[PDB]
């Protein structure tokens, strides 16, 4: 399972 | 900006033996950017069912490839692996050697 | 042994055709398990291995909606970095992330890792403290300003140190069949004259799993780093991994080079001389 949080540059 | 040349190995995925079935394997390491096309030639023209692997790279983040086909080698067929990138002027070949 | 989790995203913008092209891959160890192609009909999370079916339908719908929010994050941060680079809308580019924990024989959280680049170069990573980021230039700096701003760090720690970890051993339980193997290299040798007074001597070891692999020649016992011919361990398609290194020998002299393996799947390292 994928990391749940969206992360922007 | 800054690309890296393919690196590129045909082989097959089991040793030659003529007559038995068997897969003949394009792999390309090592390149960047991601576009590239890579054709598979028996005896000088493509083949049609030619299946490849998802795109993928390595910690120096350049990506590898696997183009796979199923077959059967013989005495007299030659095959080979065309591949074309950005870095390069004309379509590199690389001839399947069945005894090394 | 050790065992890893590691998930790769590549984004590729294309002005013209508007939405960049986006695949993204799941690997356990050497072992590819997931996949999702943006240009794909299908527009969700499908199986690469066969151990991983056995999950239901829930959990390929979270793992879909996921990796599509890790899509649209990506076309954002495709124009930013053009902006950040004040790069033309006339250009294409390549944003690649890559992220997952590692957990040793004890089945226990080791390493984790999280790390961004762009158009191959090294953009931002994070240190093995999971604590603080690594930034290359100075349009990373502002990237490590932001992250530093919203706790980036004890969040994704917080997941690498969990959910990763926790899944990861799912995952291994689950394929366990073949996920917990170690299979030896099956090794021989060739020698090709090259000419009259030369040869050539290939040193094969095909068949292992997994990919983690040593292969080196010596002479006389020293290594013969400067003159070996070694190819980069490359994929069979049946779950195995083949590689070979050769060198140019001497003709007469053959007897002085020897083949030295290492693998998880040898209790002692192989030294094979010809002959």
């Amino acid at each position: 399972k994928q990391w749940l949080v969206w992360l922007l540059l | 900006m800054i690309q890296r040349t393919p690196k590129i190995q045909v082989y097959s995925r089991h040793p030659a033996e003529n007559g038995k079935s068997n897969f003949l394997n394009c792999y390309v390491s090592g390149f960047h950017p991601s576009d590239i096309e890579v054709d598979l030639l028996k005896n000088g023209e493509r083949i049609e069912k030619v299946e490849h692997s998802d795109l993928s790279f390595s910690k120096d983040w350049s990506f590898y490839l696997l183009y796979y086909t199923e077959f059967t080698p013989t005495e007299k067929d030659e095959y080979a692996c065309r591949v074309n990138h950005v870095t390069l002027s004309q379509p590199k070949i690389v001839k399947w050697d069945r005894d090394m | 042994g050790s065992h890893s989790m590691r998930y790769f995203y590549t984004s590729v913008s294309r002005p013209g055709r508007g939405e960049p092209r986006f695949i993204a891959v799941g690997y356990v160890d050497d072992t590819q398990f997931v996949r999702f192609d943006s240009d794909a009909a299908s527009q969700r999370m499908e199986p690469r291995a066969p151990w991983i079916e056995q999950e239901g339908p829930e959990y390929w719908d979270g793992e879909t909606r996921k990796v599509k929010a890790h899509s649209q994050t990506h076309r954002v941060d495709l124009g930013t970095l053009r902006g950040y680079y004040n790069q033309s809308e006339a250009g294409s580019h390549t944003v690649q992330r890559m992220y997952g924990c590692d957990v040793g024989s004890d089945w226990r959280f080791l390493r984790g890792y999280h790390q961004y680049a762009y158009d191959g170069k090294d953009y931002i990573a994070l240190k093995e403290d999971l604590r603080s980021w690594t930034a290359a230039d100075m349009a990373a700096q502002t990237t490590k300003h932001k992250w530093e701003a919203a706790h980036v760090a004890e969040q994704l720690r917080a997941y690498l140190e969990g959910t990763c970890v926790e899944w990861l051993r799912r995952y291994l339980e689950n394929g366990k069949e073949t996920l917990q193997r170690t299979d030896a290299p099956k090794t021989h040798m060739t020698h090709h004259a090259v000419s009259d007074h030369e040869a050539t001597l290939r040193c094969w070891a095909l068949s292992f799993y997994p990919a983690e692999i040593t292969l080196t020649w010596q002479r006389d016992g020293e290594d013969q780093t400067q003159d070996t011919e070694l190819v980069e361990t490359r994929p069979a398609g049946d779950g195995t991994f083949q590689k070979w290194a050769a060198v140019v020998v001497p003709s007469g002299q053959e007897q002085r080079y020897t083949c030295h393996v290492q693998h998880e799947g040898l209790p002692k390292p192989l030294t094979l001389r010809w002959e």
